[PDB]
């Protein structure tokens, strides 16, 4: 069990070194740099 | 029962729990 929840913390909740994905990108670059 | 319970009634770790539950492997899985 204690390996499950090592692997758990290694996996899960792992990225936050990464903002969260990102903050989804960047909310998608700023929704494509609001233009098109 | 800290596994067992507190990370299974409420599976929110980072709220209501921490990093230190890979810790009881420095607990369980060292010793």
């Amino acid at each position: 069990q204690a390996d499950a929840q090592r692997a758990q913390s290694d996996a899960l909740a792992k990225q936050a070194e990464a903002q969260m994905k990102q903050v989804e990108a960047q909310i998608r670059l700023a929704e494509i740099e609001l233009k098109k | 029962a800290n596994w067992r319970e507190r990370s299974d009634l409420t599976v929110t770790v980072g709220i209501g729990n921490m990093n230190k539950d890979q810790q009881m492997l420095h607990l369980m899985r060292i010793w």
